[PDB]
RNA sequence: GGCUAAUCCCCCAUGUGGACCCGCCCCUUGGGGUGUGUCCAAAGGGCUUUGCCCGCUUCCGGAUGGGCCCGCGUCCCAUCAGCUAGUUGGUGGGGUAAUGGCCCACCAAGGCGACGACGGGUAGCCGGUCUGAGAGGAUGGCCGGCCACAGGGGCACUGAGACACGGGCCCCACUCCUACGGGAGGCAGCAGUUAGGAAUCUUCCGCAAUGGGCGCAAGCCUGACGGAGCGACGCCGCUUGGAGGAAGAAGCCCUUCGGGGUGUAAACUCCUGAACCCGGGACGAAACCCCCGACGAGGGGACUGACGGUACCGGGGUAAUAGCGCCGGCCAACUCCGUGCCAGCAGCCGCGGUAAUACGGAGGGCGCGAGCGUUACCCGGAUUCACUGGGCGUAAAGGGCGUGUAGGCGGCCUGGGGCGUCCCAUGUGAAAGACCACGGCUCAACCGUGGGGGAGCGUGGGAUACGCUCAGGCUAGACG
């Protein structure tokens, strides 16, 4: 079951996640399907979050399942807003 | 050789023989002395050159040189063998490492002491 | 620990004033006046024709001892210059002269480069409003270098700046002595520096 | 010691039993049917063949047979039965076969 | 695309099968010259319509036997017994590669 | 027979110029002519002309040298210092356009044969095509 | 041996749909539609039970993950030259999700090999990595992708998936228990022990973060993982002070006894203030959940930190580790003394039998500096296997000579084809790495974001000089 989730990237005490579409069975930092975004929790730059929503929407549409935190980010980026 | 010939035959890569069967090339090898003997060098040199026959952890019996001014080796002494040859002695392919195992560092050695394996004096 | 042992002896080996002491090294004490030859027993014996290697070596050493930088740093910095688009010699000089400690010397906050290194390391120096204690920090054009406000009252800072009244800094720099701040306007290029170094020789020294 | 799903093993045995049994059923029936078609016995040949078909599909229902497994078995069955009937012919009950 | 290859039929001798000899050219990866190499493919000939000497097209197919992966797509030109002959002579040349020799 | 007519011609020219002949005769082929035409446009030769010799066609190539010289050895600088085959039967050489050699910092030339015709490296680059690398000349 | 529940197992029904045989149609390998016959469904639970939630069944499609197949590429020995009976193919079966000699019956007699079959040796492959001007050589640790394995050998079972590391059966070796009948076990998981070795860590912390499994959820599990510890193993950053301070102390060294050197070095003066003490003290954490809405969207609100009282900030504050190799040439740095072919040094040439800049100490000097050396191994230099880029009269190297097979190579002119060759477009060339730009940790190492590049291969289009090919012609080669 294909997922949308975080993969850990920056160095020690420097977490940077790629927001990622991948089969759930994969190791988290291993080969993913597509990268639809990125997240820096320490907000060290003016843009600490980016998400490509036309693509996030695609993957949701075909049945990708977000992690709660993935979901959280996507919502922040308005993937979910219907107005 | 014609290009056709190179195509049919090709160059031969040139393999390199090893100067040191310390077996699996290891930087060093442990062994025990069989003989501690002195031996006499070749033509334009005269000396009593200090040497030790070692049985090795490799399953090899080799001949080693015992560098430095004087040595504590003898008989069943355990020892570390480092490779590199004494030129003017036939068949000595390796050196013994002073300061490791049963071979002590050279007594009263002020200049380069890391070779010869001796520690730093206190200035008196 | 990059160098830190007697200096005017290097002034003496390289056969040129290296200005490692600030004051003194101007007056008639520098030991270049008063016996300008190599140190040690044989310094006054007749010199022998230097190998190409010896030439290149000593040129490199000269340039390095000038900045007080280590060899590891010197070399990395050089490899950097060689990689960058544009003439390695010039670029290398610019990268060197771009060090924070160096800039603090050039600006006259510190009398020497060693003193500048200390001034920086003890954080009496601020880059762009923020403290910087690392001597190897690279000052980019536009950056403003100043003395941190709490350290503005230090006897040596007051002094050094007082003697900076009516003196001009390099053309790639500008100094306001009243606010104790500089600015690094441009990368200096070989002709801005009077350095007694043929850098072609240095380039040729690593070409080996 | 004692990692507690050897429960899985036990179950595996039970299922092994069920599957084995269903399979046996299917095979013995299939042979019965074909062997009947051999004899131009077509009425009860197709009768049995029909039972067999059912058993096969019913197997496919769970993990015993599952999908193309059954489909293949059914095909080979019907092919053999019809092939045997003609060569003496007369598809009496014509139960399972398209006309 | 299912690969198509072109070859000469060097073997009649099986049932419903022909052996198709297929040349290939390419620059040597180092020495640069154009070298010519070749491979025999067993191909499916169900109607046994393809004869010795035929130049045919061979098409990548669903596996048929162990080592039959191709079918015969079409005939290109009928009979070239020169190509066959070359093959045969090369084979016969093996006769003396070993402990001694016969005629050249 | 003659295994490499192009090499043969290049060599006839070399050989002839090294003794300072005014001209040499190469046997005639259209391809040879196209090569000559490049040379003669490029200044390496005075030119050439079709010529019959014992009833057979040839290309008479008119050689060109420098001023006479001083000191011992008055012999002139050659206009063709170097003329050399690259692609030969037995190793053929094809460059893509990104791989067209630049001969002697542009003071020399390479001559490619392309599907747009026989070109110099400059011509070929401007024309945006590669080809067989025939010879280099400087 | 006995009782018993269910989302456990079975029987009939309903047949949306689907499976199979036969026919028909379109399509073309077993794809899609259709007709008749036969065959096939389900499971219930929770709630505020009057309607929602959690599920169940059949089917079609999607998404992801995989199986199988083909072209091409992928080390040494030819002192391995012939290999092969399921062998190679056919018909028919069997088996499987599925093609297949995968397996079996029968039939044919084939299949492979000098373009290196068969045999032997070594070896996980790759992105990449090291080196190199490049071509090339070498490598494949960590990170990512694939394969394979789980004491050795076989085998299946259960499943969507395994022929399953912490599942099962059997044989073998080993360890342990043993009432001698018989049993137990499998760290190539995290730590840790032991052995071998020149040599390779803590039986630590945490579920806070990211990820995973089950659960309606609350929540539970997770030696994945986030961390900390140990080791200069690597890289990067940093300290051992800074300014002054004698024609220049003492000591030690050299001396032509006039002096020269260590040396602004020290002492000393003054300034700064690593360490250290005090105070404050993190980001990484907003979702899951609560509120309004409609358990949505939207809005709003609260809980949670192993690392850690850590990083960091503020105040205070002491001049406070330096070593290692070398100084005959290559190769940067020279003198004194001791030794006398000894003791020794040594990478190569070499040095040492009385002046030793080559041994040993000292003074001095050169190089690097929390390192400096040594050994091992890879590339380099080595254009010393020569594609780039070498050679064979006498240095190694023309086969004793021919005939010719395979193969390699091929004159002039014209035409068709467009395989080589060249050009355009497109797809692919993951991520990481490399390159460039901008950025985040005070810098950097490290990291983030973006951009560019890229051989090769697929597909479409185009060019025709050269090479190929087919067709025709010529006569300068060749033969007559
Ligand atoms: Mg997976
Ligand atoms: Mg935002
Ligand atoms: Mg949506
Ligand atoms: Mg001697
Ligand atoms: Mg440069
Ligand atoms: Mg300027
Ligand atoms: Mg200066
Ligand atoms: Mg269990
Ligand atoms: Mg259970
Ligand atoms: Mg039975
Ligand atoms: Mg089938
Ligand atoms: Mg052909
Ligand atoms: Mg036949
Ligand atoms: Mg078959
Ligand atoms: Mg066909
Ligand atoms: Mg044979
Ligand atoms: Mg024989
Ligand atoms: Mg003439
Ligand atoms: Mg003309
Ligand atoms: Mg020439
Ligand atoms: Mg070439
Ligand atoms: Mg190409
Ligand atoms: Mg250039
Ligand atoms: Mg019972
Ligand atoms: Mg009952
Ligand atoms: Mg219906
Ligand atoms: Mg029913
Ligand atoms: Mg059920
Ligand atoms: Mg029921
Ligand atoms: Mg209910
Ligand atoms: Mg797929
Ligand atoms: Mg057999
Ligand atoms: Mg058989
Ligand atoms: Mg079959
Ligand atoms: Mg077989
Ligand atoms: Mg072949
Ligand atoms: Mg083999
Ligand atoms: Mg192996
Ligand atoms: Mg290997
Ligand atoms: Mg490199
Ligand atoms: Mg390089
Ligand atoms: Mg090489
Ligand atoms: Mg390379
Ligand atoms: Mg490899
Ligand atoms: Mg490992
Ligand atoms: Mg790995
Ligand atoms: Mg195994
Ligand atoms: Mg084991
Ligand atoms: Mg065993
Ligand atoms: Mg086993
Ligand atoms: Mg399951
Ligand atoms: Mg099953
Ligand atoms: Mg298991
Ligand atoms: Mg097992
Ligand atoms: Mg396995
Ligand atoms: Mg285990
Ligand atoms: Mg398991
Ligand atoms: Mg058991
Ligand atoms: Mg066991
Ligand atoms: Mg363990
Ligand atoms: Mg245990
Ligand atoms: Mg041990
Ligand atoms: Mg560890
Ligand atoms: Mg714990
Ligand atoms: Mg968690
Ligand atoms: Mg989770
Ligand atoms: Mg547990
Ligand atoms: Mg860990
Ligand atoms: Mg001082
Ligand atoms: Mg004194
Ligand atoms: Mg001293
Ligand atoms: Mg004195
Ligand atoms: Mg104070
Ligand atoms: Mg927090
Ligand atoms: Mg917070
Ligand atoms: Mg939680
Ligand atoms: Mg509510
Ligand atoms: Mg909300
Ligand atoms: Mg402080
Ligand atoms: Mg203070
Ligand atoms: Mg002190
Ligand atoms: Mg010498
Ligand atoms: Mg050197
Ligand atoms: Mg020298
Ligand atoms: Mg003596
Ligand atoms: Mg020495
Ligand atoms: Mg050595
Ligand atoms: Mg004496
Ligand atoms: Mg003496
Ligand atoms: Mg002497
Ligand atoms: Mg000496
Ligand atoms: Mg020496
Ligand atoms: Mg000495
Ligand atoms: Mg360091
Ligand atoms: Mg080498
Ligand atoms: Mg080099
Ligand atoms: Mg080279
Ligand atoms: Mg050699
Ligand atoms: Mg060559
Ligand atoms: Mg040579
Ligand atoms: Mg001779
Ligand atoms: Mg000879
Ligand atoms: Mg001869
Ligand atoms: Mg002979
Ligand atoms: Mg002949
Ligand atoms: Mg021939
Ligand atoms: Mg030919
Ligand atoms: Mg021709
Ligand atoms: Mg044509
Ligand atoms: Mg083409
Ligand atoms: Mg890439
Ligand atoms: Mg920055
Ligand atoms: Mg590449
Ligand atoms: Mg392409
Ligand atoms: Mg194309
Ligand atoms: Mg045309
Ligand atoms: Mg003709
Ligand atoms: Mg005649
Ligand atoms: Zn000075």
């Amino acid at each position: 079951m294909v997922k949308i989730r975080l993969a850990r990237f920056g160095s020690k005490h420097n977490p940077h996640y790629r927001i990622v579409v991948t089969d759930a069975r994969r190791k988290r930092d291993g080969k993913y399907i597509e990268k639809i975004g990125y997240y820096d929790p320490r907000k060290t730059t003016p843009d600490w979050l980016k998400v490509d929503v036309e693509r996030a929407r695609y993957w949701l549409s075909v049945g990708a399942q977000p992690t709660d935190t993935a979901r959280r980010l996507l919502r922040q980026a308005g993937v979910f807003r219907q107005e | 050789p014609t290009i056709n010939q190179l195509v049919r035959k090709g160059r031969e890569k040139v393999r390199k023989k090893s100067k040191v069967p310390a077996l699996k090339g290891a930087p060093f090898r442990r062994g025990v002395c069989t003989v501690v003997r002195t031996v006499t060098p070749k033509k334009p040199n005269s000396a009593l050159r200090k040497v030790a026959k070692v049985r090795l952890t490799s399953g090899y019996e080799v001949t080693a040189y015992i560098p430095g001014e004087g040595h504590n080796l003898q008989e069943h002494s355990v020892v570390l063998i480092r490779g590199g040859r004494v030129k003017d002695l036939l068949g000595v392919r390796y050196h013994i490492v002073r300061g490791v195992y049963d071979a002590a560092g050279v007594k009263d050695r002020k200049k380069s002491r890391s070779k010869y394996g001796t520690k730093k004096p206190k200035e008196a | 620990g990059r160098y830190i042992g007697p200096v005017c002896r290097l002034c003496r080996r390289e056969g040129v004033k290296l200005y490692l002491k600030g004051e003194r090294c101007y007056s008639p004490k520098c030991a270049m006046e008063r016996r300008p030859y190599p140190p040690g027993q044989h310094g006054q014996k007749r010199a022998r024709r230097p190998s190409d290697y010896a030439v290149r070596l000593r040129e490199k050493q000269k340039l390095r001892r000038i900045y007080g930088i280590s060899e590891r740093q010197f070399r990395n910095l050089f490899e950097e210059a060689s990689k960058k688009k544009g003439v390695t010699g010039s670029v290398f000089l610019g990268l060197l002269e771009s060090r924070l400690d160096n800039v603090v010397y050039r600006l006259g906050f510190a009398v020497s480069r060693r003193q500048a290194r200390q001034l920086v390391r003890h954080g009496h120096i601020t880059v762009n409003g923020r403290r910087v204690d690392l001597p190897s920090y690279r000052v980019r054009p536009g950056d403003e270098i100043a003395v941190a406000e709490k350290s503005r009252n230090l006897e040596l800072i007051r002094q050094n700046l007082e003697a900076m009244k009516g003196r001009k800094v390099g053309p790639w720099l500008s100094l306001d002595v009243e606010g104790m701040k500089g600015k690094f306007l441009r990368l200096p290029d070989r002709e801005d520096l009077a350095l007694p170094v043929n850098e072609q020789l240095v380039i040729e020294f690593y070409s080996r | 010691r004692n990692l507690s799903a050897l429960k899985r093993h036990r179950q595996s045995l039970k299922r092994r039993l069920r599957n084995k049994a269903k399979k046996s059923a299917i095979k013995t029936l299939s042979k019965k049917a074909i062997q009947l078609a051999q004899e131009g016995k077509a009425e009860e040949a197709l009768k049995i063949m029909r039972k067999a078909e059912s058993l096969i599909d019913k197997a496919a229902k769970g993990s015993t047979l599952h999908k193309n497994a059954a489909a293949r078995r059914k095909s080979r069955l019907m092919r053999k039965v019809r092939q045997l009937l003609e060569a003496a012919g007369a598809p009496l009950i014509g139960g399972g076969l398209s006309a | 695309p299912k690969k198509v290859l072109t070859g000469v039929v060097v073997s009649d001798k099986m049932q419903k099968t022909v052996t198709v000899l297929v040349e290939r050219q390419f620059p040597h990866p180092l020495y640069g010259k154009v070298i010519k190499r070749s491979k025999k493919y067993l191909a499916h000939d169900p109607e046994e319509k393809y004869k010795l000497g035929d130049v045919v097209e061979i098409i990548e197919s669903r596996p048929i036997s162990k080592r039959k992966r191709f079918r015969v797509l079409r005939l290109v030109e009928s009979g070239r017994m020169d190509l066959v002959e070359k093959y045969l002579i090369r084979r016969q040349n093996y006769e003396s590669l070993s402990k001694r020799g016969g005629k050249a | 027979m003659l295994t490499d007519p192009i090499a043969d011609m290049l060599t006839r020219i070399r050989n002839a110029t090294r003794v300072y002949k005014e001209s040499t005769d190469v046997p005639a082929s259209r391809f040879k002519e196209e090569i000559l035409r490049i040379l003669a446009r490029e200044g390496f030769i005075k030119g050439y002309e079709r010529v019959d010799v014992d009833g057979k066609p040839y290309l008479r190539v008119y050689l060109k040298y420098g001023p006479r010289r001083q000191g011992p050895d008055p012999r002139p600088e050659q206009v063709i210092h170097h003329i050399r085959r690259i692609s030969k039967p037995g190793r053929r050489v094809y460059v893509g356009v990104k791989e067209i050699p630049r001969v002697r910092r542009g003071l020399g030339i390479a001559i490619l044969s392309t599907s747009k015709g026989v070109l110099t490296d400059r011509e070929a680059r401007k024309l945006g095509v590669g080809g067989e690398l025939i010879c280099e000349v400087w």
